[PDB]
């Protein structure tokens, strides 16, 4: 959904 | 001092469910419903990429050294290798941006070439957005004819290709870039290419975006620390021209190596690797300028919809800021603001030297002693910094843009997470702003994130938007999110305010929402919700999601009945607040939907039972929650209502008898609600029946953040008070000055019945035998306001009192039939909001408020004294009064919380404790007549001795009932019909009224103080209900009323 990566 | 019992602190009905002026919230009212504005669904792509490259190697167009491209040289390479070269390298420049998309290039090409370009891109990605990628550097400038240049085959003529063909080629979602000189010329065109109009802006309609690098004068750069491609190296590759523009410029370029940027260390994904960290930053940056710079949704549009199109406009600032110094100014179609030159590039020129330094010695040996840059830590402060000073609807904060992006990595997680939200405390506004950067999905990944130092600032961000925006229901259940926050109702994590958030999370979650609804059955909601039950913010939330769970939906109702919710819900209709009970009603009134019983009969009876033995309740709150389930409930047993209903013009006529009394309610929103009860029932298709409310007045409490004026006005009155007691007690009192200071026409035309005078303001208030109420100010002669309490037919006047008089004082008005309405704001002249109103007594009613003990004791001609404890709402006590005749008169103690006395029928008077296991303290007759007390009081004091007992005989009788049962003191007022008696709070001092017009006032120790005489205006000769006698409770000011129609004031001079 969102332009940027996320990291978990 | 002991005068602290003269002022009691205790403060009742000033809650937020007896809200004023513009909230009429506090019930009855829907919740306000919500209208989005954030919401574009198309996440767009950019499926299909056309390079089109026109540049013929060692030809110059002739509108003419710099001559690198795509970062290669192609003299080095000879014209045909190079130029394939070239293509390839920008192909995967751009390609890294949008790596799921079909690039295909185009080297020096015909018009027919480009033609089956452009048709094949479109027809590839149909609705998806084409991108068309321009170089003309090899061919002439476009014309203000609005052209650009192409070539024929054999490279002997520049061909110009019209705007308007390519246009008819791709197609409306589609994006232009434009790396040539004069470029503006093409942008200028494609303006002219459609008719105005078709849109609400500058010059707008279709979903054309259009990048080009130079105005329509202006030539691209030439000197060679700038290459050919400067445009497009700094759309497509941003970094590596940032650092290489900033070496030649701003450091003054020979003390760095400038070849290190070329092997600047790591990847652009890893955050942890220096080249990803610099990259990191500069989207930080960038994303952050166009924020604070752009409108919602033309920010969201070029920023946020499509991946590419975000990483072209970022990159753009770019281009904005580097080639503005090369006498070069870049336009989008969508305009946008400058962009150069804002407060903000300062901390990227910082992070980058930061970076350029720190390279070369990361060269000489791979140490990996990178130290991540300060920038994140360092934004977050200054974010800190405005979330103290300034912190309103003074502009946004500015550094919102980067606080998402520490949220997408560890590093500074919890902080961030920490920040916004304490930002989105704040406001509805707040959250609005958080939610149109795009914090929704980031956030609502981090629902799989199972460390606890996240989860209880997790549920309070949650909370704070579902607050806002109900409809993220669909993306909290699709993620799995719902069972984040039943995981922490289950948790070992303390704070059971915590919990309550996480139980109206998931009450949002499942409200109308079977897909939600079923998710957490599944994850045993029921379960985890119904184990707590065995703080009252917790319990109403726990009620609450559970009702909301079971509504309309029988698999659950069933796992209730099976899992004993009743029983366990049951005990809470008791509770002391009435937002809990309120909330149980609602749970249990859910629950539901000739002679059999199976299952949920035995249910359904005991449930509607329960409900029925709180239809009294005090609280209006309750009572709306209890007409609604009695309306479902009527609306599945219309067979058996109408025939109990039959015979009243085995529960059924219970029903019955509750939906009348609803009908006759003294709140009017509780009657209506009632008067629709009976009307389903057919007494006088789902879509009929009321709703609920309590749930969406309880939502309110979370769209609100998570003074020193109030003890001013309560100081001001306490000295003024204090000193008027001691006035009242020390001085000589004189006798009465019968020149009177006003005779008010009340105009009444069968006369004043009973009347209030105020303490701290110079207010009378008198009441018609139909229960209007006038507000007569008698410093200013004039009316202040004008009631009616109550439509209803049957009239009745009982008592008038103040509650609250040390803070904004409530007119409480008793009828004759039990009813108590409490007023706010009666003095204004004609905003009068009824703020509660229940049925004493479940006949002559009389009444007295006890604002000590927060207690209104009730009785009349019944066997029982009747108490309600008004901070609850609660009928808290029945007490006997074992007298087997009417309490005629009934005056509480201000001084001694508890302690009642009551006066008769018979003549006889009776002390109370209502505190105590046995209440009737002593019975005395004192006078001798067998006629009612008209009325009594406490004597001005500091004991339980008694003025009292006027009776209707004449006689006032004194007595201390400490010491013995007969009388102080007897003072004979009238031969017969006393009407009324009056006797002061702090000043030794009594009245009393005949119906021989006579009006008497005496002192304490039994002297005459003053005889006045209503006179008749006409010759009924029926001055014979002179009603209203009352002292004003800090002064020695009398006020007197009449059969007649007039309100005389009188005083001592």
């Amino acid at each position: 959904a969102g332009v940027f990566d996320i990291d978990l | 001092a002991t005068s602290m019992a003269y002022l009691p602190q205790t403060i009742v009905l000033c809650e937020l469910r007896h809200d004023a002026s513009e909230a009429s919230a506090p019930l009855g009212t829907s919740e306000i419903v919500l209208v989005p504005k954030w919401r574009l669904k198309e996440r767009m792509k950019t499926g299909c990429v056309a390079l089109v490259l026109c540049l013929n190697i060692t030809v110059d167009p002739p509108d003419v050294c710099a001559r690198i491209e795509a970062w290669i040289d192609p003299f080095s390479m000879a014209p045909p290798k190079a130029l394939e070269t070239i293509g390839k390298n920008l192909s995967t420049q751009y390609e890294r941006w949008q790596p799921r998309a079909r690039y295909k290039v185009q080297l020096d090409p015909t018009v027919d070439e480009v033609r089956k370009l452009c048709l094949t891109c479109r027809k590839y990605a149909k609705t998806e957005r084409v991108l068309f990628h321009y170089n003309g550097h090899g061919v002439p400038k476009p014309t203000a004819n609005g052209e650009i240049w192409v070539f024929n085959k054999s490279y002997t003529q520049y061909i110009p290709l019209p705007i308007s063909e390519l246009d008819s080629w791709l197609k409306t979602p589609s994006i232009y870039v434009f790396d040539c000189s004069a470029a503006r010329m093409i942008l200028n065109a494609f303006a002219e290419l459609h008719d105005w109009g078709s849109s609400g802006s500058s010059g707008s309609s279709r979903d054309c975006i259009l990048l080009a690098a130079c105005d329509v004068h202006e030539t691209l750069p030439q000197s060679v620390e700038f290459p050919a491609d400067v445009f497009t190296s700094c759309l497509t590759t941003p970094i590596k021209m940032a650092l290489k523009w900033f070496c030649r410029r701003s450091l003054l370029k020979e003390i760095i190596d400038e070849s290190l940027i070329d092997r600047i260390p790591g990847r652009q994904n890893d955050r942890k690797t220096l080249l990803g960290e610099l990259n990191w930053i500069f989207t930080a940056v960038t994303d952050t300028i166009a924020w604070n710079v752009l409108p919602h949704e033309l920010f969201q549009r070029l920023f946020r919809q499509d991946l590419l199109v975000a990483s072209l406009f970022r990159n753009f600032l770019l281009a904005e800021r580097i080639m503005r110094s090369a006498n070069c100014n870049p336009i989008s179609h969508p305009m946008l603001p400058p962009t150069h030159q804002h407060h903000m590039w300062d901390a990227w020129d910082m992070a980058a030297e930061i970076c350029l330094s720190q390279l070369p010695q990361l060269v000489l040996d791979p140490s990996t002693e990178f130290q991540p840059s300060p920038f994140f830590t360092e934004q977050l402060t200054a974010f800190e910094v405005w979330l103290d000073h300034g912190s309103e609807h003074k502009k946004p904060p500015e550094q919102l843009p980067i606080v998402l992006q520490v949220l997408l990595s560890q590093c500074h997680r919890f902080r961030a997470l920490v920040l916004l939200g304490r930002f989105l405390d704040m406001g509805s506004w707040a959250v609005d702003l958080a939610l149109s950067v795009g914090i929704f999905p980031y956030v609502l990944k981090l629902l799989q994130t199972t460390t606890n130092e996240l989860r209880q600032i997790l549920v309070f961000i949650w909370t704070k938007i579902l607050a806002l925006d109900k409809s993220c229901q669909i993306d909290l259940v699709k993620d799995g999110g719902h069972t984040y926050f039943i995981r922490f109702l289950d948790s070992s994590g303390a704070f059971p305010e915590q919990r309550a958030m996480a139980a109206f999370v998931l009450a949002v979650i499942v409200d109308g929402h079977r897909r939600g609804q079923e998710a957490c059955l599944e994850a045993n909601l029921i379960g985890v919700c119904l184990g707590h039950l065995e703080e009252p913010l917790f319990l109403q939330w726990l009620c609450l999601c559970l009702g909301k769970l079971w509504e309309d939906f029988m698999e659950a109702q069933i796992m209730g009945r099976e899992a004993n919710a009743f029983e366990k819900l049951a005990p809470l209709l008791s509770e002391p607040q009435p937002e809990v009970r309120a909330a149980a009603v609602f749970a249990l009134g859910t629950l539901l939907d000739e002679f059999d019983d199976d299952e949920k009969i035995r249910a359904e009876d005991a449930i509607i039972k329960s409900l029925l033995d709180v239809v009294s309740d005090g609280s209006p709150l309750v009572r709306a929650e209890v007409a609604v389930a009695l309306a479902r409930f009527a609306f599945g047993h219309k067979q058996h209502l109408k025939l109990a209903a039959a015979s009243y013009w085995a529960v059924y006529s219970q029903c019955v008898r509750a939906m009348f009394a609803l009908a006759k309610d003294p709140s009017p929103r509780i009657a209506s609600l009632g008067r629709r009860v009976l009307s389903i029932i057919g007494i006088e298709e789902r879509s009929l029946l009321p709703l609920s409310t309590i749930y969406g007045w309880s939502c309110g409490h979370f769209s609100k953040p998570l003074s020193q004026e109030i003890a001013a006005k309560r100081e001001e009155k306490e000295k003024f008070a204090l000193e008027h007691i001691a006035k009242c007690q020390h001085s000589s009192i004189s006798k009465l000055n019968n020149n009177p200071i006003a005779n008010w026409d009340t105009r009444f035309e069968t006369g004043t019945k009973t009347a209030l005078l105020h303490p701290f303001s110079p207010i009378v208030v008198a009441a018609d035998e139909n229960e209007r109420i006038r507000v007569w100010n008698y410093e200013e002669a004039t009316l202040l306001n004008g009631f009616d309490n109550h439509d209803f037919p049957d009239k009745g006047i009982s008592k008038l009192c103040l509650i609250n008089e040390l803070d904004d004082s409530l007119l409480l008005v008793a009828s004759c039939d039990g009813s108590v309405r409490i007023w706010k704001n009666y003095a204004t002249k004609g905003k009068q909001k009824l703020v509660t109103g229940f049925s004493s007594i479940q006949l002559n009613a009389v009444v007295d408020w006890q604002q000590q003990s927060g207690y209104l004791y009730a009785s009349g001609e019944t066997s029982t004294v009747t108490l309600w404890d008004l901070e609850k709402e609660q009928l808290v006590r029945s007490v006997p009064s074992e007298s087997e005749c009417g309490v005629t008169a009934l005056s509480a103690s201000q001084v001694h919380g508890g302690q009642l006395a009551a006066g008769f029928a018979d003549g006889s008077l009776r002390l109370y404790d209502v505190r105590s296991p046995e209440p009737l303290v002593c019975a005395t007759r004192p006078h001798q007549k067998v006629e009612r007390v008209v009325g009594l009081s406490f004597q001005p004091g500091l004991d339980p001795a008694k003025v009292v007992s006027a009776s209707q005989a004449g006689d006032i009788q004194f007595l201390d009932l400490r010491t013995t049962r007969d009388t102080y003191l007897t003072i004979d007022a009238h031969r017969g019909s006393l009407t009324a008696l009056a006797v002061h709070r702090h000043a030794p001092i009594i009245a009393s009224g005949s119906a021989k017009q006579l009006i008497k006032v005496f002192s304490l120790q039994g002297e005459q103080l003053g005889i006045i005489r209503y006179y008749p205006s006409f010759m009924a000769q029926k001055i014979g209900s002179v009603s209203c006698l009352t002292f004003h409770p800090y002064q020695v000011l009398l006020a007197a009323g009449a059969a007649d129609s007039f309100v005389s004031i009188y005083t001592h001079d």
